[PDB]
């Protein structure tokens, strides 16, 4: 193909690249510690909405407190 | 007696029973704390806020008792109840995603209360803290319009409207979704005020002139809006657009009633 | 779990039934009112299930059959 | 406790910002007309000049990008090809 849905597949691949780069980058920052609230085992992935289709309604349910601190670190970081 | 209230809250947290009985007991404890005064009332309410945000306490108990807490607070005067407003706003962060109605209510109360003490600086910053973008609590288009309008008006009275430009925008972005005509009129007045402030005197005069020929706007406000149109037209850049507005403003008989009637009369008649 | 959770719609039941309804002899979430349909006032318990001695035991109730059913097939068409 | 969480593999999604306060092609505002139109009236017919949104989530006037798209086609804020995803705001 040319400049078509293969481009949609291009963005799909970029997200995997960003997920692992942020994975090791977050590994370095959880190594620094000092102000880490939820300092437990995390493997967080980063994707983009431009190429992944609608998975679901993306609900907004609650999160357990220990994961909440873990999620708060990454979102702040 | 704030320590006794805190001890009762701690004991009630570990108690097991029906939701209605626990909610009633917490409400009674809250009423007893409200009946206090001075630092004792402040610390008792602080422990009440800390208990509600606590993980173990039911969200139903958390959301409603905080709501019922926020209902009794406007009765307490413009005093020590505002350091706890910053305290309560700071505390809500684990359940800030679970509920944000109380956060919006506190910020709305705090913004108006800061507005009372001639403080458009801090009232703006507090009201910006409202996460209107979230959408899971779908703030009715009027409510988002009302909040964004209030931020712009607060910034206009403080004159740092680099952000109020971005705030009259997000008011405008959801503006073409709302229903309330009076809110729309209140928006267009504020939007015309924003145009008048920045450089858009010619555009504000156009907006003021459009708002001048309305009916629900008070006759005094209609005269004031037209007076704003006349002043903006005189102050705008002298050109083809401004000349046409001067011709348009030479038609209103309530322009004649104004003191600047002579000013544009010499103006448009080429003096 | 519906009043103190801010839980989404029926998708909750599919997640909830993954531990109780349609379960083999590896149940990690048992209930007293044994029935197929879901009730309101039913209590949840836990079972040891020594048969599932698997240390990192997983409950893979999801992805039972990736088959692209018709309702998504028609809408994407 | 009886059950404790050890590992978590949540996926974080993100979206770009737009800074809707002024477009970059004409520098007037996101709304309130463009350099090719100036005033509201004078043969506008309900102002046939709205805001256009691209796939990259940037926003400009419809006419401004139209003059941009005739010469170049590369969305001067990124290197996306600037698809057409919306009309108006
Ligand atoms: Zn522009
Ligand atoms: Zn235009
Ligand atoms: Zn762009």
């Amino acid at each position: 193909c040319g400049c078509q849905f293969t481009s949609k597949l291009e963005g799909m691949f970029r997200d995997m690249s960003i997920s692992n780069t942020t994975m090791d980058e977050f590994r370095q920052h959880l190594q620094a510690t000092g102000v880490s609230l939820g300092g437990v085992d995390l493997t967080v992935r980063v994707l983009t909405t431009g190429y992944w289709p609608t998975q679901s309604a993306t609900p907004k349910c609650n999160i357990p407190p220990a994961p909440r601190h873990a999620f708060e670190i990454f979102r702040r970081f | 007696m704030a320590a006794a209230v805190r001890q009762d809250l701690a004991q009630l947290m570990n108690s097991s029973g029906s939701h209605k009985d626990l909610a009633g007991k917490y409400r009674q404890i809250l009423e007893k704390a409200i009946q206090l005064s001075g630092a004792e009332q402040l610390e008792a309410l602080k422990a009440f806020v800390e208990a509600m945000v606590n993980e173990n306490v039911s969200l139903v108990i958390s959301r409603q008792l905080l709501t019922d807490f926020c209902t009794h607070l406007p009765n307490l005067p413009d005093s020590t109840a505002k350091e706890i407003y910053h305290f309560t706003l700071e505390k809500i962060q684990p359940r800030v995603i679970s509920f944000e109605e109380q956060v919006a209510s506190i910020r709305q109360h705090l913004a108006s209360i800061y507005e009372k003490e001639e403080d458009w600086r801090n009232a703006a910053q507090v009201l910006v803290g409202i996460p209107l973008e979230t959408g899971q609590k779908q703030y009715n288009v009027d409510y988002k319009l009302e909040t964004y309008l209030k931020i712009a008006r607060l910034y206009l009275e403080d004159d740092d409207p680099v952000q109020a430009e971005a705030y009259i925008n997000r008011a405008s972005l959801l503006q073409n979704e709302s229903t309330n005509e009076q809110l729309q009129i209140h928006y267009k007045v504020c939007y015309a005020r924003v145009l008048d402030y920045r450089r858009k005197f010619i555009e504000a005069a156009q907006r003021y002139n459009e708002l001048s020929y309305k009916t629900i706007v008070h006759e005094s406000e209609r005269l004031e809006a037209l007076k704003h149109a006349l002043h903006c037209t005189i102050l705008a850049s002298a050109g083809q657009q401004r000349s046409r507005m001067l011709a348009t403003l030479f038609k209103d008989e309530r322009c004649q009633q104004l003191a600047a009637y002579g000013i544009l009369e010499k103006m448009y008649l080429d003096r | 779990i519906q009043q103190e959770t801010d839980i989404p719609e029926r998708e909750l039941v599919r997640a909830l039934q993954s531990l109780a309804c349609g379960k083999p002899t590896q149940r990690v979430l048992t209930k007293e009112p044994k029935s197929k349909e879901i009730e309101n006032g039913h209590i949840f318990t836990v079972n040891d299930q020594f048969t599932s001695k698997l240390h990192r035991v997983k409950i893979q109730t999801v992805a039972a059959k990736q088959g692209e059913s018709d309702p998504e097939r028609k809408e994407t068409r | 406790k009886r059950f404790e969480v050890k590992k978590w593999n949540a996926v974080a999604l993100w979206a770009w910002d737009i800074v809707v306060d002024n477009c970059a092609i004409c520098r007037n505002h996101i709304m309130d007309l463009c350099i090719e139109c100036q005033a509201n009236q004078a043969s506008a017919t309900s102002e046939e000049c709205t805001v256009a949104w691209g796939v990259c989530n940037h926003a400009f006037h419809f006419h401004c990008i139209s003059r941009w798209l005739k010469t170049r086609q590369v969305c001067p804020l990124d290197n996306r090809e600037w698809e057409f995803q919306k009309y108006g705001h």
